[PDB]
């Protein structure tokens, strides 16, 4: 099949636009692993595949790219995701990694602790996330709204995401936010991803591609779960690395996208179309803070 | 792992010790990040990018290198170190000990190619 060549699946716009309560997500090879190259950690496909889709979505990438990376540790103690980020990005983007426990890694920067310990002092190009809270898996009653990390996560993208940025942010079945969903209406475009590698799980990268400060779209999160999970429901997917076998354009293309500072009145109709195109970005171009609080 | 990684903070030679211990028999530290790449690269020993030749594998740099993978002292007069943020090429048959290998050989200066593996200065 041409989809296994493919890094994964897109949630298509014939479920975005469906109505149906939430169900349960029942997966028919749901756990279901595929043998990787020999001592390669699976997260290296998961992270290639999806920056092979981020490839094909309209980054912005300038010159200094900063790059925040949150969930980036592992039991193992290390950052797989992060060095994959290092071989994908630019040489000169920064990127800084976090996680609740110790790890090393080959970002920039490197915080421990909680993702709320992390003051960004000005805004980013790029947010990834692959956060998950391991208590989550006590599936007790309902799935509804979560918070936990989440919220963070929604200010962030309220309040230091450059116009023009981009996120990627891990959900599941069972881990996900009507908050966050809602705020992809705030891009110029926004799917949720799932990596041919991980095929057999729920788990999906909630993409907002191109951030515009204002709503373009008004998203019922509640629902928009719903049709994700109606989507996982009705669409076979077969675990597949193949996409991994030509390397030959992994690199994010050197798009050295402008950066511009520019007051909210100044934006108008040019500004928001190459916005959307991920054909500027706008915030300060001062020096990168980002540190640990107490 | 946590055997070797706790031998080498009782020593003031942890480079000897972890050599020690993995020439001796021990089980060389794990989970090195390998990472998938086209096997086109220059074949440098340390590049801010793949550079895996045919006969290499590359490897996230924090991971290969004993003393961020042990959150030790770098011996590097600058503090710095030489593989974090970066990439390391292994000859692939190295492959059972790519932190072993990177604390046994050293890159030449003119070329930063491994000595006896890719160096032909000579
Ligand atoms: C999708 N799904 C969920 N459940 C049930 O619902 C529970 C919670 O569902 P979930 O939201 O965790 O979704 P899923 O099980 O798909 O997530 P998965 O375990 O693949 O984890 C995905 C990613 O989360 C992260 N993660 C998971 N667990 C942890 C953890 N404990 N610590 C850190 N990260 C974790 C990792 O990146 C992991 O790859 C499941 O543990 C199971 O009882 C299912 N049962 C059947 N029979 N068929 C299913 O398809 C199915
Ligand atoms: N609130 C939080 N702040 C920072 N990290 C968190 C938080 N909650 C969960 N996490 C991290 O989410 C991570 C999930 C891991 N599976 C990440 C894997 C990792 N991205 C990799 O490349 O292998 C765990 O390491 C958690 O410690
Ligand atoms: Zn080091
Ligand atoms: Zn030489």
């Amino acid at each position: 099949a041409s989809a296994d060549w493919k890094p994964g699946h897109a949630m298509p716009s014939l479920f975005k636009v469906q109505n149906v309560n939430l169900e349960r997500c029942e997966l028919a090879n749901y756990k279901q692993s595929i043998p990787m190259p020999r001592g390669v950690h699976m997260n290296i496909a998961k992270y290639m595949q999806l920056c092979q889709y981020l490839n094909t979505c309209t980054l912005a990438v300038p010159a200094n790219m900063r790059v925040i990376h949150f969930g980036a540790g592992s039991d193992k103690g290390i950052a797989p995701g992060t060095s994959v980020l290092r071989q994908w990005l630019p040489t000169d983007a920064i990127i800084i990694d976090n996680d609740l426990n110790e790890f090393v890694s080959d970002a920039d920067i490197t915080l421990f602790g909680d993702c709320v310990t992390v003051r960004v002092g000005q805004q980013v190009d790029l947010v990834i996330s692959d956060m998950y809270d391991p208590t989550t898996k006590n599936v007790t009653g309902s799935n509804e709204s979560k918070a936990l990390f989440f919220t963070y996560l929604c200010n962030l993208i309220n309040n230091n995401l450059a116009l023009g940025g981009s996120v990627a942010i891990k959900i599941t079945e069972h881990s996900w936010s009507v908050e966050l969903y809602e705020l992809m209406g705030k891009f110029a475009w926004w799917t949720v991803f799932c990596t041919n590698a991980n095929a057999s799980s729920s788990e999906g990268f909630l993409l907002g591609i191109n951030y515009l400060g204002t709503i373009k779209e008004n998203i019922d999160g509640g629902a928009m779960h719903a049709n994700y999970i109606f989507w996982r429901n009705s669409t076979p997917m077969n675990l597949s690395t193949y996409s991994l076998f030509d390397l030959s354009k992994f690199q994010l293309k050197l798009k050295g996208t402008p950066v511009l500072q520019l007051k909210e009145s100044q934006i108008n109709e040019l500004v928001i179309s190459l916005l959307s195109q991920g054909k500027l970005l706008i915030r300060d171009n001062d020096t990168l803070s980002v540190s640990t609080d107490v | 792992n946590s055997s070797v990684l706790s031998l080498v903070n009782f020593t003031v030679d942890p480079q000897k010790a972890y050599l020690d211990f993995v020439n001796a028999g021990g089980a060389p530290l794990t989970n090195c990040v390998k990472m998938l790449t086209p096997k086109t690269g220059t074949g440098i020993a340390i590049s801010v990018k793949p550079e895996s030749t045919a006969d290499q594998e590359t490897y996230g740099g924090a991971s290969v290198c004993l003393y961020c993978r042990a959150h030790i002292e770098h011996p590097d007069v600058s503090g710095v170190c030489k593989y974090k943020g970066k990439f390391v090429q292994i000859p692939a048959q190295c492959v059972r000990d790519p932190v072993g290998f990177c604390l046994s050989n050293t890159p030449c200066n003119v070329c930063q190619y491994w000595i006896g593996y890719g160096c032909n200065c000579d």
